[PDB]
């Protein structure tokens, strides 16, 4: 099984804010992991798959990087409709593990 | 001995490649002369990207330079240059067709 | 500018690293989806810059990786293919 | 024009024997270079083309070798309908030229 470690556990940031966070595979998995949004009750939105191409109807201040180990996802500017919990996962090796989840927070 | 998962996979993995591109497929106008050699070295995109959805595509591309004869059979001939395009990234990016 | 002598000699009929799919060279397996789809294979290419002769190779060998093997749904399993590959070509007549 | 030296100018043999003809070009010629052999009253015999492949129809003792500049004509063992002046000719550049070709004779 691959270990998805995903970095920061939570942050604060305001509307406008860049904002960036990170996943580290504990071994190689190419350029196969995706991100999601995930809002409370609701169904996970794939924002991003194969490390950096935006999903269609994705707006694009989303945007992802990396292959191999270490990738990231950045969101350009902040909006109110982004204060969400945020995960990576895997896809090259089954079972696709993800990360412990990013909670992204109003100040 | 075995090549390992992990080597066949980027070394598979889309980017630019050594491609020999035969020259009446790049100027399929020319209609007098013939081409020695008949075909050249490019670096052109190839591999695949391993989801059905993303395709392999040129993202950079450039201009190269080469000598190449051009031969009017049974008359002469005479050293050429000839320009042919090149491609210095590859990106895997989704394709156009509908999503199946 | 490359030289024409350059060009001719380096395009000229040779083994080069060729990515083929492995589907070509397994049509009999649709069960499986394979992963990479894809491999780097020594294979005949060039020109030999006359009508009425063509690059063929005359030496071959059998070279084997790891690939992914994918059940749609059911699973996945790294084992090993072997693949064809061209160990030296030459430029022969047609027929 | 290509300058093509053929060497040796003449060459005493017995029947059986190897025998070793060179032509050099003053310049590269990749692999288009031609073999001929020349006998009396006719015209002459295609041998070999493309440096190393046989014409159809010429026995297996004719061989050729070399790619650029060097090149070499083998006649593994020689037979007396071998007896002749044979030559190279290289294709590559208009206008075509010639050796001024080996005289293959027997020894007396």
């Amino acid at each position: 099984d691959i270990q998805m470690t995903q970095s920061p556990s939570s942050l604060s940031a305001s509307v406008g804010d860049r904002v960036t966070i990170t996943c580290r595979a504990s071994q190689w998995i190419g350029p196969e992991l995706k991100w999601y949004q995930q809002k409370p009750g609701k169904a996970p939105k794939l924002l991003i798959y194969h490390g950096s191409i935006l999903q269609s109807g994705v707006p694009s201040r989303f945007s992802g990087s990396g292959s191999g180990t270490d990738f990231t996802l950045t969101i350009s500017s902040l909006q109110p409709e982004d204060f969400a919990t945020y995960y990576c996962q895997q896809y090259m090796y089954y079972p696709h593990t993800f990360g412990q989840g990013t909670k992204v927070e109003i100040k | 001995e075995v090549v390992k998962f992990m080597d066949v996979y980027q070394r598979s993995y889309c980017h630019p490649i050594e491609t020999l591109v035969d020259i009446f497929q790049e100027y399929p106008d020319e209609i007098e002369y013939i081409f020695k050699p008949s075909c050249v070295p490019l670096m052109r995109c190839g591999g695949c990207c391993n989801d059905e959805g993303l395709e392999c595509v040129p993202t950079e591309e450039s201009n190269i330079t080469m000598q190449i004869m051009r031969i009017k059979p049974h008359q002469g001939q005479h050293i050429g240059e000839m320009s042919f395009l090149q491609h210095n990234k590859c990106e895997c990016r989704p394709k156009k067709d509908r999503h199946h």
